[PDB]
């Protein structure tokens, strides 16, 4: 829920957090804040493409 | 190994008590955590930058030790350091069989020369704790 | 080449914070020499744990029997500085672009080091 857009999706058969439209990320660093308030600081690590546009 | 109180070096300030005692009996077992206390520089708004926790168990003591020594103790982007505490918050005897409760207490002396014990007052249900490293 | 070599084991650090973002002071002190070292690591790029064992290499120039001013293979974490104050179990400071560096130990220890001398940096955690 801390994602702005759905950029991260909850799989029901596996119970774990999968990648889904990638694309619609909006370089918004509300979830790596999340995982950092959580206690968590390397869970989620989101880098731009230098090469692909 | 004394005592099992143990004092936090460094903490958040913007913390309260009862986050660092729901990270700590997160990370350790469930209600592990006997008395927590971060001193205030003020009345109630001003706390100090470390904290004393005192645990039930010693072995809770010694894990939260080598969790610390491990650095794996992470609560609000701030590594706890665990360090020994100059005294308990509270003088309680770490084993529960000396923990005594409910067991009634009389008062006298050796009145007759025989085995024979005169009770003068006679007190029920009260509470006796045997500090062994406080020798009273 | 190297003129100090040294095994350190860091002791404590200042901000001890994972996500503080900011450069934060190692404390280390040297084995079989009793060397006590600060040094401003930044955490986030070469993450640095209390507890770790890293070795410290200070050499003149990274040149292969001089050309002053190809040891690179061997460290990863390569810094540039300057030597300005020798004051005083003598000590060095040697900041590395604003980076100070304090390395306290004997004086037999550290004395083929120069005033305003230009020394790198080289340090491996293992």
């Amino acid at each position: 829920e801390s994602s702005p857009t759905k950029v991260f999706g909850m799989d029901p058969v596996t119970r774990q957090v999968v990648v889904v439209d990638p694309e619609a990320y909006t370089y918004d660093e509300e979830v790596i804040k999340k995982a950092e308030a959580m206690g968590k600081p390397g869970l989620i690590e989101i880098s731009p493409k230098d090469d692909s546009f | 190994t004394n005592r099992s109180t143990v004092k936090i070096s460094n903490v958040p300030q913007t913390i309260v008590a009862d986050e660092l005692l729901r990270f700590l009996e997160l990370h350790l077992g469930e209600d592990t955590v006997f008395a927590l206390e971060i001193p205030t520089t003020r009345d109630n708004w001003k706390p100090r930058d470390f904290a004393r926790v005192q645990f039930t168990t010693l072995e809770v003591k010694s894990r939260a030790q080598l969790l610390s020594s491990q650095s794996k103790l992470l609560f609000k982007t701030h590594n706890l350091r665990l360090s020994e505490a100059y005294d308990d918050i509270i003088p309680r005897p770490v084993d529960p069989r000396k923990r005594l409760d409910d067991i009634v207490l009389t008062v006298g002396f050796p009145e007759s020369d025989e085995k024979r014990f005169c009770a003068l007052e006679k007190w029920d249900g009260v509470r006796c704790w045997i500090l062994t490293e406080k020798r009273r | 080449i190297i003129m100090f070599e040294d095994i350190f084991v860091v002791d404590k650090l200042d901000p001890d914070g994972k996500k503080f973002d900011k450069v934060t002071r190692v404390e280390a002190r040297s084995h079989n020499l009793e060397m006590f070292m600060h040094l401003d690591v930044n955490t986030e790029v070469y993450p640095l744990a209390v507890g770790d064992k890293f070795t410290l290499a200070m050499a003149p120039t990274l040149n292969l029997d001089g050309t002053p001013d190809t040891l690179a293979d061997k460290y990863e974490y390569i810094m540039h500085g300057k030597l300005y104050k020798i004051s005083e179990k003598a000590e060095l400071y040697v900041s590395f672009g604003g980076l100070l560096m304090l390395l306290q130990g004997d004086p037999a220890h550290i004395s083929h080091f120069e005033l305003d001398q230009r020394l790198f940096l080289l340090m491996r955690k293992l």
